[PDB]
C-alpha cells in the first residue's frame, strides 16, 4: 500500500535517550530517563531497551 | 457548474479572454461593431491589434483538445475520490503520455465519449450523497435477512417497527448502516455519535414486543433514534415498548422546547444584570 | 464500556476560541473495583445517569451542526454585543460662537451657553460595523460542546469516526498536523 | 514531588489536560529531597537521612 | 481498513477477526 501505512515526514526511527538523573548506592545505581513520545508516534515497548 | 469536471477543466486550460477560435462569434460581433455594449471599442485599437484579429477570423487556428479533454477526467478522477488530489498531476502525464502513444480518431472521439460520460458520473455521485440511500438500504435489508421475520408475541409491533427502522435510513440521507464482523450498526450522522448496535439491539428486544432495569443502553438509545419515525398507532400503549416509544417521542419534544426555553431565559438573564456564569448554571437545573 | 462509555470532555482553546479536543472523562472515574455486585450495580447505573443528562443537557444546548468543532463559527451562530445606541448631548453651538467671537466677544471656560437657546443631541451606533465571526468565547463554549457520549465507540468503517476528538486533526484538511 | 535542581529559580510544571471537577485549591510547600523518601516505595537505599 | 492492507493480486490480504488477542499462561 502507498500511504496510510508509512509517513513521508522526517521522522526518526530510533531515537537516543541521556539519563535525566543518574544515583549511585554502592551495590546500585538508579537511571531515570524521559521516554518522550511525539506527536503521532507509536512506541511498542519490545523495541525498547538499555 | 462549480462541481462540473469539464467546467472546472475550462477554468484551468481555456484562457480568460476572447479568442477568435473558441469565441468565434463573440469577437465577430465587436470585429464587425455589432455588439449592444461599447460598438466603437475595436475601431479605437492600433493595428497591431486590431489586424491581428481580423486575420484570426477570416481564418482561425486549429487547436489540440487533448490536454483539455484528459484534464476533465483527471479533475472528475479527482472529485469522485478515485485519485488523490497530490495525484492529480501524476495520473495527468500519465494519462497525457497514453493518448499520446496510442493516438487514433477512435480514441480522440473516445475521449469525447468519457468526457460527457464523467460530467454525468460526478452528478450522479452528487445526487446520491443527497440521497443518502442506496449503500443503507442494501445493508439494513441485509440485516434484517438475519433477522426472523416473525417473532412469537407482538408482531404487529415488530413490523411496524422495522418498518419505521428503514424509514430512518430513507429519511436522513447521512445515516448509514454496515457491518463490522458480526454485528451490524447503525450512525446517525457521518463522523458522528450516537452509533447503535443493531446485532444487540434486536437481541435484546426480542422477547420484549408484548409483555406489557433490563434494557440494554443502546436498544434505548434505538429507541430515542426511532422515536420520530413512529406513530402513535404504529405501536401499542399498554406494552412496554410501545409505552417506552411514546415516552421518549415526548422527552424530544420536552427537549425542543426546552431548547426554545434556554434561548428565552439566558437572553433576558444579561440584559436584566446577572452573573453571567450563574445565569447558565440556575437555567439547567430549572430545565433538567 | 461501549454500552455505558466515559464521556469525552472538551478541550477548550482561549486564543482560538475553538475546541481543542475531547479526551475521555478519565479524571472524574470513580473506583468499584473492590465493589461488590451490590454496589457495582449501582454505580454503573450513575454512571449510566449521568450519560443520561448529558445527552439531555446536549439537546438543550448545544447548536445543531453537522461538523462536530467546526473552524469558523458564521456571525449568526456567534454571540454578539449589541449595546444600546449611544446619546451624545453636544456642548456647544459651533455656529452661534462663530458669531459672538467675531463680533469681539471672548468666550472661556465651560442651557449651557447663556447666549444660545439651541441643543444638539446625536445618537451613534455602538455596536460593530461587520458582525464578528470565526470563534466563540468561554461561554458560548460551555452551552455548546457539552461532553460527548459516543456510544459503541469506533465501531465504523475509518472515515466515519469523530477525528475531531483529536487535538491534531485538520477538518479541511483531512489529516493530522505536524511539527511542520 | 517536582523536582527542583541545586541553586534553581523558576519551577515550571505542567497539568497536560484534566477535568477539574470538584476542585478545591492548592497548598505548596518547598522540602527538600534528602528529607524525603521515595513517594511509593517499600524501601529506599537512597536516603541517608533520620 | 483496505488501504492499510497488502494486495495479494486486487484483495487486500487481511488477517482472521478472532486472531487479536493473547490467551497463554504458564500451562493455561
Amino acid at each position: 500500500p502507498t500511504h496510510d501505512v508509512t509517513t513521508d515526514r522526517s521522522q526518526r526511527l530510533t531515537l537516543r535517550f541521556i539519563p535525566v538523573d543518574r544515583e549511585d548506592t554502592a551495590y546500585s545505581y538508579k537511571a531515570r530517563f524521559t521516554l518522550a513520545v511525539g506527536d503521532n508516534r507509536v512506541l511498542d515497548m519490545a523495541s525498547t531497551y538499555f | 457548474d462549480a462541481t462540473d469536471p469539464a467546467v472546472r477543466a475550462a477554468l484551468q486550460s481555456q484562457p480568460s479572454g476572447l479568442n477568435s477560435t473558441d469565441d468565434w462569434r463573440q469577437v465577430m460581433d465587436r470585429i464587425m461593431s455589432l455588439t449592444a455594449r461599447n460598438p466603437d471599442a475595436f475601431r479605437q485599437q492600433p493595428q497591431a491589434n486590431r489586424l491581428s484579429a481580423i486575420l484570426e477570423a477570416v481564418v482561425p487556428a486549429r487547436a489540440n483538445p487533448t490536454h483539455e479533454k484528459v484534464l476533465a477526467i483527471v479533475n472528475a478522477l479527482a472529485e469522485n475520490r478515485a485519485i488523490r488530489p497530490d495525484e492529480a498531476g501524476l495520473v495527468y502525464d500519465a494519462l497525457l503520455q497514453r493518448v499520446a502513444r496510442y493516438n487514433s480518431g477512435n480514441v480522440q472521439t473516445n475521449l469525447d465519449r468519457l468526457v460527457g460520460d464523467v460530467r454525468e458520473a460526478v452528478a450522479q455521485r452528487e445526487r446520491a450523497q443527497q440521497q443518502g440511500n442506496l449503500g443503507s438500504m442494501v445493508a439494513l435489508n441485509a440485516f434484517l435477512s438475519t433477522q426472523p421475520a416473525n417473532v412469537p408475541r407482538g408482531q404487529e409491533d415488530y413490523t411496524n417497527f422495522v418498518s419505521a427502522l428503514r424509514l430512518m435510513v430513507t429519511e436522513t440521507p447521512q445515516s448509514e448502516v454496515y457491518q463490522s464482523g458480526p454485528d451490524y450498526f447503525f450512525q446517525t450522522s457521518r463522523q458522528g455519535l450516537q452509533t447503535v448496535n443493531l446485532s444487540q439491539a434486536f437481541k435484546n428486544l426480542q422477547g420484549l414486543w408484548g409483555v406489557r432495569s433490563l434494557l440494554t443502553p443502546n436498544s434505548r438509545l434505538l429507541l430515542l433514534l426511532i422515536a420520530p419515525f413512529t406513530d402513535s398507532g404504529s405501536v401499542s400503549r399498554d406494552t412496554y415498548l410501545g409505552h417506552l416509544l411514546t415516552l421518549y417521542r415526548e422527552a424530544i419534544g420536552q427537549a425542543h422546547v426546552d431548547e426554545h426555553t434556554f434561548q428565552e431565559i439566558t437572553s433576558v438573564s444579561r440584559a436584566l444584570g446577572q452573573e453571567d456564569t450563574g445565569s447558565l448554571e440556575a437555567t439547567l437545573n430549572y430545565l433538567l | 464500556s461501549k454500552e455505558i462509555p466515559t464521556p469525552y470532555m472538551w478541550s477548550y482553546q482561549p486564543q482560538m476560541g475553538l475546541a481543542a479536543g475531547a479526551a475521555q472523562d478519565y479524571s472524574t472515574r470513580i473506583n468499584y473495583m473492590s465493589a461488590g455486585p451490590h454496589m457495582i450495580s449501582r454505580v454503573n447505573g450513575i454512571r449510566a445517569h449521568r450519560n443520561r443528562i448529558l445527552l439531555e443537557q446536549a439537546a438543550i444546548t448545544t447548536t445543531p451542526r453537522n461538523n462536530l468543532n467546526p473552524r469558523s463559527w458564521p456571525a449568526a451562530l456567534v454571540y454578539q454585543e449589541s449595546p444600546a445606541p449611544t446619546t451624545v448631548v453636544l456642548p456647544r453651538d459651533a455656529q452661534a460662537e462663530v458669531q459672538m467671537t467675531n463680533s469681539g466677544a471672548q468666550l472661556a471656560g465651560g442651557g449651557r451657553p447663556s447666549f444660545t437657546p439651541r441643543q444638539a443631541i446625536l445618537t451613534l451606533q455602538t455596536s460593530s460595523s461587520e458582525p464578528r465571526s470565526g470563534g466563540i468565547g468561554t461561554l458560548q463554549f460551555i452551552e455548546e460542546f457539552v461532553p460527548s457520549v459516543y456510544f459503541n465507540p469506533f465501531s465504523g468503517p475509518p472515515g466515519h469516526y469523530p477525528d475531531q476528538f483529536i487535538p491534531n486533526f485538520d477538518a479541511v484538511k483531512d489529516s493530522a498536523d505536524g511539527y511542520d | 514531588l517536582y523536582p527542583i535542581p541545586a541553586n534553581a529559580t523558576n519551577v515550571p510544571i505542567s497539568i497536560p489536560s484534566r477535568n477539574w471537577a470538584a476542585f478545591r485549591g492548592w497548598a505548596f510547600t518547598r522540602l527538600k529531597t534528602k528529607e524525603t523518601p521515595s513517594l511509593g516505595s517499600g524501601y529506599d537505599p537512597y536516603y541517608t537521612y533520620s | 481498513f483496505a488501504s492499510l492492507a497488502p494486495r495479494h493480486g486486487s484483495r487486500p490480504f487481511m488477517g482472521n477477526w478472532q486472531d487479536i488477542g493473547t490467551s497463554n499462561m504458564s500451562g493455561g
